[PDB]
DNA sequence: ATATATCGATGTATATATCTGACACGTGCCTGGAGACTAGGGAGTAATCCCCTTGGCGGTTAAAACGCGGGGGACAGCGCGTACGTGCGTTTAAGCGGTGCTAGAGCTGTCTACGACCAATTGAGCGGCCTCGGCACCGGGATTCTGATATATATATATATATA
DNA sequence: TATATATATATATATATCAGAATCCCGGTGCCGAGGCCGCTCAATTGGTCGTAGACAGCTCTAGCACCGCTTAAACGCACGTACGCGCTGTCCCCCGCGTTTTAACCGCCAAGGGGATTACTCCCTAGTCTCCAGGCACGTGTCAGATATATACATCGATATAT
């Protein structure tokens, strides 16, 4: 049981991205495809990632499945667990 | 007696790298130079890196290094940006650059 | 009671940043992404090294398949850096034998 | 008299400046935390999540979305301005091969 | 009597619609080959070359060339432009992530 | 015992190629470029052929070499070889 | 007697593919199932394949499959576009695909 | 006097063709794209099986390490489509023991 | 004065022979795949536990949401020179076809150095605890920019003045 | 009365100056994360045995390189015209900066409880070895779909004479 979460991904959060990206101006139909493009990508690592945690039998999806969801995908992450 | 790596002249492990080339299934029969090229290679390439590291943090006065220390000095080099171009490193930054058209025009 | 016996490159990382740096220390995030940063260059040099064997009908991996792999993988600089630093290593182990 | 009010894009320049320099996470914890959940519960019902598994989806999800900004600039930016429009995002995304 | 003279861009129009149907390698294979054996005699002098080895060679670097011109035309046609420009070739090359 | 060899790659060649590419007009500095671009991806493959090549202890260069080299670069060629 | 691709239905070999599993040195022990579920999985990917250029081979009126009809039914399809997102064919050509703007005022 | 043996999946190909296609032949250089395409699905999901076994400490490809393979390679339909092709066989392969 | 229907012309695709080189099919054989027994070791099943995750409550508080005034950027339009397409004639150079030849690739036999394996042992590495110094936080001063403003500064003009 | 020159004055603009926020930097305190020490434990090291993979040469055969000649198609350069990219201007609208209000995220504490990791037993599933035999691959031959040539119907593109 749950809502429409992706209006959480607020306005200003993604100002502070783009603003770390780098730009000046910013229009107003930016933030519902930045939340379009975030859900899509989150929809392909949290899959790999589920599938993973599906092959070992557990429930808890672990760093170590994130990690190697998205070096699958060649976003390889140094960091959490390696 | 002596270890291998004492032996090589080396501070990473040659015993272990020749266990993970052995039992991570690469080849069948694991060679006996292998793992200290191996070794070797990895203990430039780690030194190469926390030169440019230590450096970083010393030109931001700090005396530990932490990842964006470590992002500055894997972005502002090239040849190790050509090397780790597809990843990403955790709690590290962007490198600080902004366009010439988005200044202010003076 | 400890839970497992973890395997790390931690100490060695350690005694490479205290000859680089003999006064600067290093945060565990810092390490531990270092870590990861060692065993991805020794999981891309190894797959290099098994596909070079794979690919000669060879059954085995000497140091003339990692030094082929690292000359394919890094590049500019660093190749020939690290081909002589691991030239000097393999020629300092086989005069001390 | 008049309070002292910036012009339209120094303030801008001010956040790049300062955004640029800092690390810490931009998207706020919790309700990414949320949209992680909503989205996992669609493949496997009834499951948990570490959280370093959240720290980790955050740092990924904020690196690509800011790398794809800094591209989406760079489009906006060649067309002869500087306000980033969404067809720039889709033409980056269509350059980096991610429109299937 | 005027002879008769086609306007600028129905031709290339025909051309467009002509080689994106045929399937032959549109650079010669001579020149091709001389540029491969210049690029290849700087690695390693006295080296030799297959025929097989010489048209992969061109068979690659003419999809390669052909993913590039398709980039750099969305980029063109981005700037409200029909003329691809060397801009648009660094922009393209920008952000496949080809420059060095 | 050579000449200038990346002239040979014609000005018609750089416009039919670009128009398998879908492109309507031509500016004229993009042959200079397109030359460099060339250039510079040959001298990737090709290296990374010829060192393939060079560990073999081989004195020519394969089909599969180049296959191998464009398949460690992302550009996976079906056809010759394989 | 009974060969195990004739066994489990499938026309691809289930031997050659377990020698290749074996010999290819990606595990130490490879199961009995692993082969046959390869093979299988194979066999589907290459029958859609040839069910799609066996219809654009019919639609230009050849009743030989060349590389173009091959390049034709890999990149009209979206699921197999997507898979051979980076794979070059070679002598196969270009989408007809042009642009609207290109495209002259009426 | 032959020279060396080419092992090659052409005939399993051209089997596989006529049973899709009975009035279709094929080209020789389309039967070299396809020998290289079933290469490499091939060489993909073994190197995935191979890694999906090693992060789990097991040292067996097993028919789950494929299916997991083929679902984490194969995109939207054709994931589900292979899952149950290679289902069906395994379940044929067990009956028919 | 501008949109509309002819019509000359140019490229495209179609019909049909042909001849052809590439593909489908018959044959040996030898190589790898299959049946059967051994033997052993990886992996599933059962109980534990404790570790970490989830759910809930309070609370200050930083931050998001909304609204408003306005300034600057995006968009549309006009003008125009230029840079590129299109066509034509010519000449260069690629394609093709033989021909030698010769250097390098593959097979083969052998034998030699080298890596796998087993057992014992010990020295290095990892977990746990302490203690201490580098970093985080807060407050004040200096600085370093940004924004609005008075000053003087060049420019057009109307009248005074000199000449005819 | 007509024509030509000069200059104070009003006006739109470059520039030094002054005030206001934001940020850096310095110092004091404290706090928590990293370095160092100690015990355990496990895996690297060494020696001897043995199988085997890779190096040396030598033979052969094959395909890559160099050369020559014919042909002819494509490139190169020149000329001309036109459509398009750049640039300026007007405007209009749409983000931005700022202030007030509310609210939901952060932090911390506590309880329950579900599942990940561990250990042991066993069992069944797979590697190894042998041994036979069917399948697949190289090779040679028929044969038939496809490329090329000549002729032709037709789509279509642009220049033009006419109607409202």
């Amino acid at each position: 049981v749950l809502r429409d979460n992706i209006q959480g991904i607020t306005k200003p959060a993604i100002r502070r991205l783009a603003r770390r990206g780098g730009v000046k101006r910013i229009s107003g139909l930016i933030y519902e495809e930045t939340r379009g493009v975030l859900k899509v990508f989150l929809e392909n690592v949290i899959r790999d990632a589920v599938t993973y945690t599906e092959h070992a039998k557990r429930k808890t999806v672990t760093a170590m499945d994130v990690v190697y969801a998205l070096k699958r995908q060649g976003r390889t992450l140094y960091g959490f667990g390696g | 007696a002596k270890s291998r790596s004492n032996r090589a002249g080396l501070q990473f492990p040659v015993g272990r790298i020749h266990r993970l080339l052995r039992k991570g299934n690469y080849a069948e029969r694991v060679g006996a130079g292998a793992p200290v090229y191996l070794a070797a290679v990895m203990e430039y390439l780690a030194a190469e890196v926390l030169e440019l590291a230590g450096n970083a943090a010393r030109d931001n006065k700090k005396t530990r290094i932490i990842p964006r220390h470590l992002q500055l000095a894997i972005r502002n080099d090239e040849e190790l940006n050509k090397l780790l171009s597809g990843v990403t490193i955790a709690q590290g930054g962007v490198l600080p650059n902004i366009q010439a058209v988005l200044l202010p025009k003076k | 009671k400890k839970r497992k016996r973890k395997e790390s490159y931690a100490i060695y990382i350690y005694k490479v940043l205290k000859q680089v740096h003999p006064d600067t220390g290093i945060s565990s995030k810092a390490m531990s992404i270092m870590n990861s940063f060692v065993n991805d260059i020794f999981e891309r040099i190894a797959a290099e090294a098994s596909r070079l064997a794979h690919y000669n009908k060879r059954s085995t991996i000497t140091s003339r398949e990692i030094q082929t792999a690292v000359r394919l993988l890094l590049p500019g600089e660093l190749a020939k850096h690290a081909v002589s630093e691991g030239t000097k290593a393999v020629t300092k182990y086989t005069s001390s034998k | 008299k008049k309070p002292h009010r910036y012009r339209p894009g120094t303030v801008a320049l001010r956040e790049i400046r300062r955004y640029q320099k800092s690390t810490e996470l931009l998207i706020r914890k919790l309700p990414f935390q949320r949209l992680v959940r909503e989205i996992a519960q669609d493949f496997k019902t009834d499951l948990r999540f570490q959280s370093s598994a959240v720290m980790a989806l955050q740092e990924a999800s904020e690196a690509y979305l800011v790398g794809l900004f800094e591209d989406t600039n760079l489009c906006a930016i060649h067309a002869k301005r500087v306000t980033i429009m969404p067809k720039d995002i889709q033409l980056a995304r269509r350059i980096r091969g991610e429109r299937a």
